[PDB]
């Protein structure tokens, strides 16, 4: 935390997404609300968001950290799933930024032991790493389409184990 | 010639020292009396107080 | 944003070279760190008006506390705060109105911090 | 502390360990270097003394101007070593100007300069640096007499603090007298050598004096490899000892996070 | 357990600030004989 | 009520001899203290809210008398008796103004007087030994101590 995440993943909207022909999908899993509400204003600033004519180039879900651990576990799913629509039927390059995806998976653990589950090593549910799986496997460049994913990853009190 | 001209220079500004001790005498009188005004004022109030309490 | 900004600089600075305690420029660099880690420092239920923050720390951040030993500085903070309090209201009432150090608000402060430094 | 903070502090350690092992040899095998070279300065120096012991020479005691020199390095990590010199060469000054004279000094190597920089710190004739990344050759004591004769300081007596080098693990801090010609010339014991005017004496004295900056610089040079030897041994013998301490607390820590993690998970599985 | 290159200065002791600082202080050092022998050289290239 | 007289410090410490400065510095301290006391305290004693008081309170007439006796009671006030001190300004005046302004004057006149005597001499290429004699007394030779030529101490 506090290491320039969410400004490098700004940073690379500003630069890639600006410049970008193809369209482009920012899921804003489990952050700050206060981030969500600037970043709207900021692409409505630049105009990659036009709220008036057609010309918009981005799509925003959001399932800020306010929201109940359902809803952060899934809003990556909405996310990916627009992002997946542009690839396959748009036949089109996308990109798709996520911030974080250490959120889903810890949403994902605030549920499990209510659910019936054993944990596993730390406080984690017993599926973490197949239900990151069934995710990260559907944002992928197939032969059909393109997506470019650039995600950010919490790392709990600076420990890459 | 020199040495002496500053000399005197400084002995029209002299008066400093007492017109400090001028001020310091005159404020510290006046803080005094403003600290009897404020403790008859706060000995008076916890006076009264004593009887609401009650 | 003006002053503390280069205050931010300047302890940003000295904190890489503190561990240890010659050139001069370093040396310089060690006592305005130091000085404004003095300057810092605050007691209890004493909370400041911000003009009043500028003011010690544009004192304390130009060069002028250079001077003093570090362990003089909070009584400069305090017998400056209790002289600006009264003879100069005018201009803090002026900083906190216009807010901001305007050119001929730098001059008075300027002048006001000389003459206090060597009246101390 | 927590797991994490006990294994950056024991790695540490083991570097900082490893580092001070390798210093050891390095300054082990410069001390014997050190030594070698130093047997035939020993003769050369001890030599060089020869006369003033023979003809006894006592310093005037109507004369004020005094000189003091401090030999030691820039390296650290050698112990006591400039700390012994520099406490000598204050206590040599105090006594000199309680007497009211007018010292000087010369400070061969910076850690001298840096420990006399507080007080002292004016009377600095000039001082020298790079003492110590090699090893002292008579070209550095030539120079140092050079710049001592040519910084028109004409110095009354003289005076030499080095550390004398006993053994592997001993030394001693010295006093070696420097005179000027002033007091060759007016010495009683001295009207017995022939053929010898004023100048073949200040030539001589010019000599004499180089010879005595280089014989003190190899002891010291000497001396202060032993220390820096030894204080790298005890060093890493304190830094094995604080390994030993942490890995005993590595392992408890690391049983008690295992420990933990386990009841945690069993918890968990037992009230579902 | 093992040692790595580069601990002295992630445990962040006594030791990691002691380094941190005998190293800012010799490369100030360096960085102000660089830049007077900038100045120097930018003033003989005038002409 | 209260107007002080403001003070320039760089110049109020100009003239303290060094005989004086132990005393200078301590009137500073005690000015300071004095000064930070009097900010401290308000610029008024704060108000009496007698009628919801006297209304808040069950013997209204021991708390009516208790104002009234305020009312009609006031406090006292020191005097200058400890500005004695008047005195010696006149004093001063004395030193500044009459006397040390009177002989620093007067030393003044003859150091005029010895420059334009010294400014106003003949070139060198035109005078006389007698000339050097006297315009520089230090240029005689006390024949009353030297009375055989060269009357100088050769050894010189």
């Amino acid at each position: 935390a506090g290491v320039g995440k969410t400004v490098l993943i700004m940073e690379l909207i500003n630069n890639v997404a600006k410049a970008h022909g193809g369209y482009s999908v920012f899921a804003g899993v489990g952050e700050r609300t206060r981030e969500g509400n600037d970043l709207y204003h900021e692409m409505i600033e630049s105009g990659v968001i036009n709220l008036k004519d057609a010309t918009s180039k981005v799509a925003l879900v959001y399932g800020q950290m306010n929201e109940p651990p359902g809803a952060r576990a899934r809003v990556a799913l909405t996310g990916l799933t627009v992002a997946e629509y542009f690839r396959d039927q748009e036949g089109q390059d996308v990109l798709l930024f996520i911030d974080n995806i250490f959120r889903f998976t810890q949403a994902g653990s605030e549920v499990s032991a209510l659910l019936g589950r054993i944990p596993s090593a730390v406080g984690y549910q017993p599926t973490l790493a197949t239900d990151m799986g069934t995710m990260q496997e559907r944002i992928t460049t197939t032969k059909k389409g393109s997506i470019t994913s650039v995600q950010a990853i919490y790392v709990p009190a600076d420990d890459l184990t | 010639i020199d040495m002496e001209k500053s000399q005197q220079a400084l002995v029209q500004k002299r008066h400093y020292l007492f017109d400090v001790q001028r001020n310091n005498i005159a404020m510290a009188l006046e803080v005094t009396y403003r600290e009897r005004l404020h403790r008859v004022y706060r000995e008076v109030k916890n006076r009264l107080d004593y009887h609401i309490s009650v | 944003k003006q002053v503390a900004g280069t205050m931010k600089l300047e302890l940003a600075q000295y904190r890489e070279v503190a561990a240890f305690a010659l050139d001069a420029a370093t040396q310089q660099l060690l006592s305005r760190g130091v000085r404004l880690t003095e300057l810092l420092k605050q007691g209890q239920y004493s909370p400041m008006a911000i003009e009043e923050q500028v003011a010690v720390i544009y004192a304390g951040v130009r060069g002028y506390l250079d001077k003093l030993e570090p362990s003089k500085i909070t009584k400069f903070e305090n017998a400056f705060l209790s002289h600006v309090i009264s003879q100069h209201q005018a201009l803090l009432g002026k900083i906190r109105t216009d807010g901001k150090i305007s050119e001929e608000s730098d001059a008075k402060l300027k002048e006001i911090v000389t003459n206090f430094l060597a009246g101390f | 502390a927590t797991l994490k903070d006990i294994t950056r502090r024991l790695k540490s350690i083991k570097n900082i360990q490893k580092i001070t092992k390798s210093m050891k040899m390095v300054a082990a095998a410069k001390y014997a270097r050190a030594e070698r070279e130093l047997k035939p300065a020993r003769v050369y120096g001890v030599g060089s003394l020869a006369l003033y012991e023979k003809a006894d020479i006592k310093t005037p005691e109507d004369k004020k101007k005094h000189l003091i020199i401090g030999v030691s390095s820039d390296r650290g990590l050698c112990g006591a070593i400039h700390s012994s010199v520099a406490k000598q060469m204050k206590s040599e000054a105090a006594n000199l100007a309680a007497a009211g004279k007018e010292v000087k000094i010369i400070g061969v190597g910076d850690k001298i300069r840096s420990i006399l920089h507080r007080t002292h710190s004016d009377q600095f004739l000039v001082t020298f640096k790079e003492v110590g990344r090699r090893p002292p050759t008579f070209g550095d004591a030539s120079v140092i007499a050079l710049e001592l004769l040519n910084s028109g300081y004409e110095f009354d007596e003289g005076s030499i603090i080095f550390n004398r080098f006993r053994s592997v693990i001993s030394y001693k801090t010295e006093e070696k007298p420097i005179f000027s010609l002033d007091t060759i010339s007016s010495a009683e014991s001295m009207s017995i050598y022939d053929d010898i005017d004023a100048d073949v004496l200040r030539n001589y004295q010019e000599y004499s004096l180089a010879n005595i900056i280089y014989y003190s610089l190899k002891e010291s040079t000497t001396s202060e490899q032993s220390a820096r030897m030894t204080a790298m041994d005890n060093a890493s013998k304190n830094a094995s000892e604080m390994i030993d301490k942490l890995t005993l607390t590595f392992n408890r820590t690391r049983q008690a996070v295992i420990t933990k993690e386990l009841i945690e998970i069993i918890s968990g599985a037992a009230a579902l | 357990v093992r040692s790595s290159a580069g601990a002295v200065r992630d445990a962040g002791g006594a030791f990691g600030k002691r380094e941190q600082a005998e190293e800012e202080r010799y490369f100030r050092a360096r960085a102000k004989e660089q830049l007077a022998a900038l100045k120097k050289h930018h003033e003989n290239e005038i002409s | 009520k209260l107007a002080l007289k403001t003070i320039d410090w760089v110049a109020f410490g100009e003239i303290i001899p060094r005989n004086q400065k132990a005393v200078a510095n301590s009137l500073k301290s005690w000015n300071e203290t004095l000064t930070s006391r009097l900010a401290t305290l308000p610029e008024k004693p704060p108000a009496i809210d007698w009628a919801y008081y006297k209304a808040n309170v069950a013997k209204a007439g021991l708390v009516d008398d208790f104002e009234k006796k305020f009312n009609a009671l006031k406090v006292p006030i020191p005097e200058d008796k400890y500005t004695a001190q008047v005195d010696a300004e006149e004093k001063e005046d004395v030193k500044s103004c009459a006397e040390f302004l009177t002989q620093s004057k007067t030393r003044i006149q003859e150091y005029e007087k010895e420059l334009e005597k010294m400014r106003n001499i003949i070139p060198f290429d035109q005078m006389t030994i007698e000339d050097l004699n006297e315009v520089f007394p230090e240029t005689k030779l006390d024949k009353k101590k030297y009375p055989y030529w060269p009357h100088r101490p050769i050894e010189t």
